[PDB]
RNA sequence: AAUCAACACGGGGAAACUACCCAGGACCAGAUGUUUAUGACUGACAGGCUUCGGGUCUUUCAGGAUAUUGUUUUUGGUGGUGCAUGGCCGUUGGUGGUGCGUGGGUUGACCUGUCCGUUGAUUCAGCUAACGAGCGAGAUUAUCGCCAAUUAUUUACUUUGCCGAAGUCCUUCGGUUAAAGUUCUAAUUGGGACUCCCUGCGUAGCAGGUGGAAGAGGGUAGCAAUAACAGGUCCGUGAUGCCCUUUAGAUGCUCUGGGCUGCACGCGUGCUACAAUGUUAGGACAAUAGGAGCGAGCCUGAGAGGGUGCGCUACUCUUAUAAUCCCUAACGUAGUUGGGAUUGACGUUUGUAAUCAGCGUCAUGAACCAGGAAUCCCUUGUAAAUGUGUGUCAACAACGCA
């Protein structure tokens, strides 16, 4: 029994607890965000990531990890919550999958070059119009510096940029010091795929 | 710490029957499903970590504690049940 | 029969139009009877820099409140299968009078 | 433990808290948010508020 | 934190907590690697010590392995370093800029591409050893202004009809699930403006004009490239490297009290005035917010305040008949009914606390006669005046955002 305000408000705050959560558990399985359906007496949560079958390991046990966890916190009834799972098609393309790419290299002392272009090759193959990597902090010397690797074309400016960029930000910390990993995406719109209209920029004339 | 003895075994229990107990990260705070301080769940799960009977993962304030293989073991000897003997069913 | 108000309310203006869409397009087989209320920006104005430093430069974060009204005469049996959309960030509140 | 001092309407209550935060630097009560500012700034897109 | 880019900035309006600082007194969050069931450790009545005491102490009951002693080092820290760093933000500069593929020029740094008119604009036009792809600009997003479709007789109104009260032959009020709607009200989808039109000037475009709700980016915002500043922040963070602190008579945490409010003086942002285009007294239209806290109506008291707590989970009920202005009087150029500082007392609310908080009442009745040299902001619903909400908030705005 609540205001029309609060409603949407502690759902809200809900979501954000919900997903800086799963972060945390769900940094092996490579985690991509997820949705929150929610009804009065009735809550279903999609989880999306990409090893869909190291949840499933164990028959199940570590998503009742997770189950649990929810559960617990908020106080939910069980039968009333209604988790899922649903796969990652082309992981090349969401940020915080491929973040998490260029976070597990960098701990394990690979150049910065070829750590980026492991992940910006990835990207583009994969299908999308460009990407950026910003590895920003101290590998060398005392003073921190910035390397930015860059391919396609990555827009900055506008309303678009929201629509079309995917970016995520990070960080590792190190026996010297912290460094900042930093990944932006930019997409093709699709036909009605999973952007469906183009940009502002372009238009298209027909033939004759 | 000097934890009570009542209050020891009814989150031990909580641990046991759930898996996963959640409490505030803040102390001295009052604490839901077991009533009781936040400092008596926190101080007893980073000693169970040490050992290495559970995992520690901390979000926004809250902290979790989601229990390993081997304090299903353990807690099967303290309490004295049989094996299977918690919310890890399918 | 207890004339019943649905109240249909979104963060979202697209993920609000499908739910419309189907609470009105149900009352179509249904054949209930059918019968927009003024939405909210709830500003919160926070200073962008951390410490105290620069120019005093102010963030404006309006978080939108889009609200719609259907109500019907319906006898109880029909009603309940017209309420169980399922959208993201969307809110059904069932009201009888 | 459970200091003493009454804290019934005031600054440093457990409730009035940044809940992220966990300090009380410059907290936003209203719409019952209970969010430090620079806590906020951070994760404000999650919870549905936009720049206009 | 110190020119701009420190100085109503850290949302920093500190009575306690916040709190880092100072004076006392407790607590162990002493994790994990020899003592003890014959009590390891733990809790307390009354009365002493004492700010106040199961801190201690004279008594002597209540619990029950959660241990003790020594050794290891966890964890905690608003401790140090922003000249070790992450992120975030301000700024150079929101100016018009920035640099790749292949080709050419040069031994080479490097250049060319990226150059005589136009635009807010590397905006276009055209020159042309360069041709072709970018990013920023533009486009887009949000709102304000004008339209008519789509809905609305229990969340907005209007017209007509009914039943009231006065007027008392037709005027004005209040009410109505009662019939028709949409001009006001609310908000979704679309339409609308393009230098299209005409005349001058010079193809790109420019100036004026007609019409038009709107005319030259329709107004205002939002977003904003590359390249850097040893500018800011380790006092936002479970962002963090290293240093030291944990010798517990702690830099951990907490209780009582006091500070950050101390004043020969110097600067910054503000407020109220110096009056008569005024003050005093009496009489007569807003918008945007917020609210399971707002608080209806009716009683009580000069006043502040107090009691009773109707509606509302809100376009419904509520804060809520705003204030300059307007219209009748009073005053009379005076440090004066201008001005309302500083002081004495009484009446109160908020709070564990009023000792440095706000409101009321009666008294006290200051400096100030328009401010030197200097400097700031501003082009249309703008400046200036004039109030109202909101952020902080138990209580307190001369401040910020609207």
């Amino acid at each position: 029994r609540c205001t029309k305000v609060r409603r949407i408000i502690e759902t809200g705050l809900f979501y954000a607890e919900l997903n800086e959560l799963l972060t945390r558990e769900l940094t092996k399985e490579g985690y991509g965000g997820c949705e929150v359906r929610q009804t009065p007496t009735r809550t279903e949560i999609i989880i999306k990531a990409a090893n869909t079958k190291e949840f499933v390991d164990n028959h199940g046990r570590r998503l009742q990890e997770v189950r649990m966890m929810i559960q617990k916190r908020w106080r939910l009834k069980e039968d009333s919550l209604e988790i899922f799972i649903d796969r990652i098609q082309r992981k090349g393309l969401s940020a915080l999958n491929q973040l998490e790419s260029l976070r597990y290299k960098l701990i394990a002392r690979i150049p910065a070059r070829r750590a980026a272009y492991s992940i910006i090759r990835f990207v583009m193959d994969a299908g999308a119009r460009g990407c950026e990597v910003a590895i920003s902090g101290k590998l060398r010397g005392a003073r921190a510096s910035t390397s930015k690797y860059k391919e396609g074309y990555m827009v900055k400016s506008g309303d678009v940029t929201k629509q079309f960029v995917t970016q995520a930000v990070g960080h590792i910390p190190m026996k010297q010091a912290t460094i900042g990993i930093r990944v932006l995406i930019m997409l093709a719109q699709d036909p009605s795929g999973i952007p469906k209209e183009s940009q502002p920029d372009v238009i298209k004339v027909h033939e004759a | 710490m000097y934890m009570p003895t009542a209050i020891r075994r009814r989150i031990l229990r909580c641990l046991f029957e759930n898996g996963v107990l959640c409490v505030s990260d803040i102390q001295s705070g009052t604490h839901e499903e077991l009533d009781c301080l936040n400092i008596y769940p926190y101080q007893i799960g980073r000693a169970f970590v040490t050992k290495g009977f559970c995992i520690k993962t901390y979000a926004w304030s809250h902290a979790y504690y989601t229990l390993t293989d081997k304090g299903i073991e353990y807690l099967r000897n303290y309490f004295g049940l049989p094996a299977n003997a918690p919310a890890t069913l399918r | 029969v207890q004339k019943i108000r649905l109240t249909i309310t979104s963060s979202k203006l697209p993920n609000l139009q499908r739910v419309v869409g189907n609470l009105m397009g149900k009352l179509k087989k249904g054949n209930l009877e059918v019968r927009p209320m003024p939405r909210r920006r709830l500003r919160i104005t926070t200073r962008r820099a951390p410490c105290g430093n620069g120019t005093e430069t102010y963030d404006h974060f309006e978080l939108r409140i889009y609200k719609r009204v259907i109500d019907f005469q319906g006898t109880a049996e029909a009603v309940k299968q017209v309420t169980q959309a399922l959208e993201p960030d969307v809110h059904v509140e069932v009201s009888v009078i | 433990f459970v200091p003493k001092h009454p804290r019934d309407n005031a600054k440093g209550s457990v409730e009035r808290s940044c809940r992220i935060c966990g300090k009380r630097r410059g907290v936003i009560r209203q719409y019952r948010l209970n969010i430090c500012r620079r806590c906020f700034r951070e994760r404000a897109e999650l919870l549905g508020f936009k720049k206009y």
